[PDB]
């Protein structure tokens, strides 16, 4: 399951 | 796994410490930093790639230009895109703008990208000893902000993956007397820091640095 992050 | 590493002692597997200027586009050197090193283990060939590009052309997978993005969202990009130029023929500006990719200049390539699980720092040393240098994104708060040297452990910071706000790059770990740190090259200049590096403790998932790492698998 690809990354659900934050705007880094 | 081993005790210690480092990738610019293994060889000129490592590139030279960047500047974004005052653009937010950390995610982007992350990335390049990433890619260059990979192309260099697998063939030994030494390139410096456009973060412009980047910056211009991979709105496709959520990114922001100078207002951020992904490491893995980049690697995937460049994946379908076919590609991502040199520095000498996309040159860094530091700002939003149009993008300008010319498939006949591409001189790097992706084949795959691997997401290291969320929150798997074993897995990430893992892939710094054995792989490639790893990219991954943290929390930076105003203690940070302040660093100069030395191993940087707070506990100000948070290890969510909605927290993480800069994107950075692994390059190796070690330990001193006991306390475990990751070497880890930034692109906010060589003079800042410790020449453009800075070690951050490792096996607490310090700032969230496990929450959303990754590296590239170089088509060669
Ligand atoms: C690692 O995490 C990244 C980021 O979440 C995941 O990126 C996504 O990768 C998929 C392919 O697995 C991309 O889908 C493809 O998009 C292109 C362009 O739209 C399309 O032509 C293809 O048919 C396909 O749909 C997707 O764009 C990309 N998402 C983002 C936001 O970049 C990646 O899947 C994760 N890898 C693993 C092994 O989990």
């Amino acid at each position: 399951e690809p990354q659900n992050c934050s705007a880094t | 796994y081993p005790p210690s590493m480092d990738w610019r002692k293994k060889g000129n597997f490592v590139s030279p410490v960047k500047n974004q200027g005052s653009c937010g586009s950390c995610w982007t050197f992350s990335t390049t930093g990433a890619l260059e090193s990979a192309v260099a283990i697998a063939t030994g060939k030494m390139l410096s790639l456009a973060e412009q590009q980047l910056v211009d052309c991979a709105q496709n997978f959520n990114n922001h230009g100078c207002q951020g993005g992904l490491p893995s969202q980049a690697f995937e990009y460049i994946r379908y895109n076919k590609g991502i130029m040199g520095e000498d023929t996309y040159p860094y500006k530091g700002q939003d703008d149009h993008c300008k990719f010319q498939p006949d200049k591409a001189i790097a390539f992706v084949k795959d990208v691997a997401n290291i699980t969320m929150n798997d720092e074993e897995a990430m040393v893992e892939a710094v000893a054995l792989y490639n240098p790893v990219s991954f994104a943290f929390e930076v708060t105003n203690d940070f902000l302040m660093y100069r040297k030395g191993i940087y452990s707070s506990t100000s910071c948070h290890k969510t993956p909605d927290k993480v706000n800069h994107a950075v790059l692994a390059v190796g770990y070690g330990e001193e007397n006991g306390i475990p740190y990751w070497i880890v090259k930034n692109s906010w200049g060589p003079q800042w820091g410790m020449n453009g590096y800075f070690l951050i403790e490792r096996g607490k998932n310090m700032c969230g640095l496990a929450a959303c790492a990754s590296y590239p698998i170089p088509l060669v």
